[PDB]
């Protein structure tokens, strides 16, 4: 029931092992092990058949086969209803007492969800047959008084250690484009016309490790970037991007909000493969994807969406609702102060956030024939209650970085209050 | 007696617990003999082919009625029977004596009871093959053994009996 | 070679486990386990086939299939020549010496007998394949001098613990009648005409736990009652006797002697099923089976055949030969003293037994509108040598209970010596 | 980086060693739960039918090129796959705690590298199914577990990586 | 010598005992090598398909004569061969040394002897596959091993030899 | 590369167990066993197939099938490419560290060679699949620096204990003749005409244990005798030689050199079977094989070829090149001193050897109607450097026995130096 700091799309969540149904529906058997005796229960796989459990909120789309395909994309699971993997439990009773050995079949719970704007519109639960659970305790008394006990509710209980591993997968309904040649320091990619019909992903790799600025020529639409999990250090070709069809993706940074004029600043490694999801444009004019390696401390924003702020030449509040990064992650805002430039001319601003708490860093963006450069103007250990004002030079450009420290809501609200 | 329950009137499916051994079937599988510190091991594989359920239906509750109502609330034994499961027991014979251990199957006792005035009017019974249980005893050609060691005259549970119910509908 | 205190019929006797043939005919193998080494011999059931051994005194009737059917009736054995049950032995040799591990196949000996009047007229021995025997001892010397030893006699030796469990089974050639409704306090059953052709069993259950008097209207023929082993606490119906076809029967009380005028007094539990074997009548007149729940201390005779004594109005000995109950069990005798009743009028009697020893209890049978009542007149700690006389009121009825303490002969002789 | 080698120019077949586990396949086989001094055992049989190689070919090195060149210098895994091999792991749960262990396959990483100026220009990769590896952890419904315990984001070797080469001819 | 018996004249079937190993077949099944405290286990399953009897008939005693006369008094090995039986041996290698153990089959030696004047005139021999026996030795590339460890030049019994007879009739 | 003291023929040499190929070509797998955990690798034989390795210098003759047949003759190996024999390794890691468990497949190396005049003209190597090798060591560090290591040379390394067991087999291309009846004290066998076409073996047994002289009537050609390994104490018939077709032979004594006029003196046991290989005669005249049991200390030469020395009536050196017996074995020389007999007449001799070192014993051969008799004349603890002269009676016969103590060369040279 907590917030999920991720972009729209499909996710397979491994919710843990040791799941089993109530009322002993998965009880294999109980052994009464007398003192000075050993007992054992075995799953020998004399038959490789296993019985997965499935549940879905939408049988038409999120069918079992579909869900299984997602699970394969996420964790690369091969076998769903067979196993050659044996499990066995062995227990010796002490000399003084008798022991009770209960063994159950178990499952690993994988949750497939269709996540849209902080909401789950579709959900399926796949229970992958696991390697069992064994409970040993002092044998109960054959004479223990029988207590009429009503059956429990139909369902599952979790028996294994806590686990919640989220793995996003490429949306199978959105096509994958591919930039064959490792992109150099500068590169422009023309988005195919297919973009008018649906969003797509662009798979690529950089020729040189470093920080990169990525965006559409108009900073619109907003871009999202992912890493191809496990794509590093596999087949490689200096003059060509080797494929793995890895459909498992790690969200780096990016947003879905339609009016989030912006560009990305991310750290990219050449030994890895990345995906840039371009939303459905829906225009007859050709859009472009521009890549540019940045030298300099612009890397301070590494892995962050830089949101360009609009309508600043007014007084008071200036709210900007955006999908919140996870605790510890960044989200940036670019500000070109209204008015012409001349050192002395300035305007008073008060930076603040409203839903989630975080740590802020104010930078002065400067140009050089050696690339960009950021000068730290100030830092904020409390953004939700910041009241400290700051004067900024008119006609100058500032970037405000927010590191989330508290994820209270799906969206993080940024307020660039203008005092004057 | 065993017919006095504290339940509203109606028909119920009850899980009497695992660990039930059946009347006089004690030595049907045979016994094992070892001595002088040797370790003895006996085991089995309740393969569907062998392990078959024991039904004791009544007028109001036929076999089918019992099966479906048990497999609906509790473990579906018909499906599980397709997957072989094993169990073994081991024990070390004493230094200078003989050890005898015999094996028998254990079951889960399920019941379908008809209640009326907090008393069971009808009772159907089902024993679903579970695993197994071994009994040991040390000996020498001399010793006389209590015959109850070898024989169970009345079905019973080697663990604590249970009473987990659910009222049947329709 | 000892006495078998049971009525005529079929019996399956489990004579124990660990039986094997002589001359190592069942030797599986020997392992020489060197010091600081472990050895193991396994019966993996890679093949489920087992080889039972059979022997019969009458192949025509007591054939192997027939015997197997009896074994199923007695112990409910399912598999006779197959097994999925594994057995294995593991032994580690010490650091100082070598160990010899011998393993043999074994059998459980089941004896099927046709018991008639203290005699076995037919016999079959079924050897059910068992779970082996392992013998470990210090390894013999490879140099030990060889001793010419003549082979032993062909046969079986017992290797397991002592055991002799007797289980009677319904005679498959005698039909089973069934009283569907749980009998109330009083009940009369008309014996079908089929009784003229052969003995039969009547299966029934009482609606109320308690003591019951059961007999034929003329106290002839004598009745025998059995309990259906394991019939308790299974399927039940308050208005109907649920069946289990349980052919395994536990002899409670009853005799076969044709002239044993009598009736039974037994304790019956409603949660159990019972069988009353009615001998072949052989008359065109319809016989009846009367049941009556008794309230009162008549229960003192609980589980006993009450033999009505005849020809008492004479002097001296009055012998009554009857099949002897087992040690600890009862056998009773009813006596209506010759002559008319009037407190003072009496006759001297000396109770004694001749074959088996026992403890006697003399009761005075009295009537009440609340049922019967017994008054203890005397007790005897020695019946075989009792010389103590007792005077009994003429025209009065006395019951003498004998608890067997010594089973020397198939029959127990009761002597109601009349002194006057 | 990982592309700087000290080898004459040419194509080589390299044995990167045994003990490689693959990205995010950690729990594909399932996990096992035990407690209070019980011994838990998990194992498997890399039967050809299941254990299949993972090929990552390049332009200069296709699947066939990789296979033949690996099976020519190193263990012929195609032949070996015909013979079933087993492996098991066992561990005893602590006295009053729970134990969780999960199993995953291990592989032998083989590489076909194109060298030019002491730097790898092209690299094909092959993972030959080897045996297996188990990871354990003690727990109770409370504890929070480091997720790296359950997930491997990048292929890696649980043993020491290796670099045993041989220049390819023809 | 071995032909001097104290029996009336006639033909006899003799059980020379279990535990016989055959000439030079010592290492036919192979050997096992372990080190540093590792536990090594070797075993087998004398499946009829493999374990075949060794007959050494004479003029007066052909194969059939030998078989029928052995299976008549002693264990019927032809029937038993239909049921698979297993045996295993395990041993732990020393802390910092190597262990080598090899396995070989054991047999029951049966004999059909023709007696005349307390001396064997004719002798037929049969070896019925029994179980197995392992021999161990610790080592290091240096050590020289007594070759008798690896080779048995004459059939012999690892247990005490026996002489259990029965005069044959007809 | 050492000398092989054996006659021409075929030999199967078991060169040891634990052989495996380089570069881990036989590596089955490695297990990383965490502390307080046990690991196991198993060869369950779920499939009985094994893969033997073969190599030959002559595919035409020494083919794999041929070699396998020789291996069967030598060690009686039944299965070459299948096994039902399981092997398994189990290891527990300590509480303090992690253990590495490596398991390899192994082979037993059997070498088949065609040995001719101290030379191997043909050779085949058969690698019989064995029961594996397990290496346990402290788990290496996952961080241990990677060292570029060039692959080793293609080949085999020996991992098991040192072993070199030589077993000769009957040459399958030379026929076997058989003397059916156990030979008595005296026996003459006529060599069939087949001998003109190729060498043959004569299988036989002696009726009485003792020492025997065996030779051709002209002491030419030289004979070689073998023992049939494992032939002792099997099927026997006092009036007939029972066969075992045992093709495994143990070289007792004998030579191949064409001009080695001689006869054999060997100890023969009746419970064993022997083979005498007669070279290809190549003459139209019938040859004979004479056997004669010797009573007396002629047994001192037991198992030795007695070489009759020729051309002695000259001065100086008298060299005799012969195939050398193995260290510890004998080779004898018979000398009838030139000249007529008369006690006083003598000649000076100096016995010496040149290639191999040994211990010499000089005997005076004497006749008796009780057989022969040897009188020790002198002994020599050093033959290679013996300078001590000895005077021998002319017309008398002496036998010089040499026990090899140093096998430096295939041939042992005997020098009967005549001083006068
Ligand atoms: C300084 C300022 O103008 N802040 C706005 C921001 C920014 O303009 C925006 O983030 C671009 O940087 O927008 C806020 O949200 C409104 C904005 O997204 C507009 C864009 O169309 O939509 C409004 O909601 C619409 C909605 O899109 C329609 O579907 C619906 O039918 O009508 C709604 C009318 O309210 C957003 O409220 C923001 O929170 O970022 C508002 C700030 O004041
Ligand atoms: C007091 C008294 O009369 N005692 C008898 C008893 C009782 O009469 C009897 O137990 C009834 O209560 O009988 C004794 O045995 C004889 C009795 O059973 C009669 C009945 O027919 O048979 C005698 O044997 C017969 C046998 O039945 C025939 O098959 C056979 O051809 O002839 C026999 C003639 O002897 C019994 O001996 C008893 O011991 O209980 C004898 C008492 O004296
Ligand atoms: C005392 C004496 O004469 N010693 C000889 C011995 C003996 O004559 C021989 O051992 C018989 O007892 O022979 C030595 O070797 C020569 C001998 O074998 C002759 C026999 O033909 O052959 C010589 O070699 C031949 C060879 O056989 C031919 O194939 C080849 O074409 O020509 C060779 C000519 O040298 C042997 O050298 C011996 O060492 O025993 C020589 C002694 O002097």
């Amino acid at each position: 029931q907590t917030i999920l700091p991720y972009p729209n799309g499909l996710y397979v969540i491994n919710k843990g092992d040791g799941y089993m149904r109530t009322n002993d529906k998965d009880l294999i058997g109980t052994l009464l092990i007398e003192s000075s005796t050993s007992g054992s229960i075995i799953q020998p796989r004399l038959r490789n058949t296993t019985r997965p459990l499935f549940n879905t909120s939408n049988p038409t789309i999120f069918s079992q086969e579909y869900t299984e395909a997602r699970l394969n994309d996420a964790f690369n699971i091969q076998l769903f209803n067979t196993s050659t993997t044996l499990f066995k439990f062995v227990e010796e009773a002490p000399t003084n007492k008798n022991i009770s050995m209960k063994v159950y079949n178990t499952y690993e719970k994988y949750e497939l969800i269709n996540y849209q704007n902080g909401n789950i519109d579709d959900k399926a639960e796949y229970y992958l047959p696991s390697l069992g659970k064994c409970e040993v305790s002092d044998a109960p008394s054959p004479q223990a008084p029988v207590v009429e006990t009503p059956v429990d509710q139909d369902g599952f209980i979790q028996t294994g250690p806590n686990e919640n591993i989220i793995v996003g997968v490429i949306n199978p309904s959105e096509n994958i484009e591919e930039i064959s040649t490792p992109i150099p320091d500068d590169y422009t990619y023309n988005i195919p016309t297919s973009i008018q019909n649906n969003a797509c992903y662009v798979l690529f790799k950089v020729n040189t490790t470093g920080v990169y600025k990525i965006t559409t020529k108009n900073n619109l639409p907003p871009l999202i970037i992912y890493e191809a999990i496990g794509s590093s250090n596999r087949n490689m070709n200096s003059n060509n991007l080797s494929n793995d069809n890895i459909k498992a993706i790690k969200y780096i940074t990016g947003l879905n909000r339609s009016d989030a004029k912006s560009y990305l600043i991310v750290s990219l490694f050449k030994d890895k493969n990345y995906y840039i999801r371009i939303p459905q444009i829906s225009s007859s004019t050709t859009s472009q994807l521009i890549f540019k390696r940045e030298l300099g401390n612009i890397s301070d924003l590494a892995d962050s969406t830089v949101n360009i702020l609009d309508n600043l030449n007014t007084s008071g509040t200036h709210y900007y609702t955006r999908q919140s990064p996870d605790v510890g992650n960044y989200i940036s805002y670019q500000l070109t102060i209204p008015g012409d430039f001349n050192n002395i001319a300035s305007s008073i601003f008060s930076f603040r956030t409203r839903n989630n708490q975080g740590i802020g860093t104010l930078y002065r963006l400067t140009e050089s024939i050696n690339g960009y450069n950021l000068i730290t103007i100030n830092n904020y250990s409390d953004l939700l209650n910041n009241v400290e004002p700051i004067s900024l030079l008119n006609g100058a450009t500032y970037i405000f970085r927010v590191k989330v420290t508290e994820l209270n809501n799906y969206n993080i609200i940024f307020d660039a209050y203008r005092n004057s | 007696s065993i017919n006095n329950v504290n339940l509203a009137d109606g028909n119920y499916v009850v899980n009497r617990g695992d660990g039930w051994i059946l009347s006089r079937q004690n030595q049907n599988l045979g016994g094992n003999i070892s001595n002088n510190g040797c370790t003895a091991i006996v085991g089995d594989l309740r393969i569907r082919e062998t392990a078959t359920p024991y039904y004791y239906p009544t007028a109001s509750f036929n076999e089918e009625y019992i099966k479906n109502n048990v497999q609906n609330v509790f473990a579906n034994f018909t499906e599980a029977s397709e997957i072989p499961i094993g169990f073994e027991f081991s024990k070390t014979a004493p230094s200078n004596k003989s050890l005898y251990m015999y094996l028998q199957y254990t079951y889960i006792r399920y019941e379908i009871i008809k209640v009326l005035q907090n008393t069971v009017t009808e009772r159907a019974v089902l024993y679903v093959p579970s695993l197994g249980y071994v009994k040991s005893i040390e000996f020498n050609s001399e010793e006389q053994i209590d015959k109850n060691f070898y024989f169970t005259s009345q079905d019973k549970c080697i663990l604590n009996e249970k009473f987990i119910y659910k009222k049947i509908d329709d």
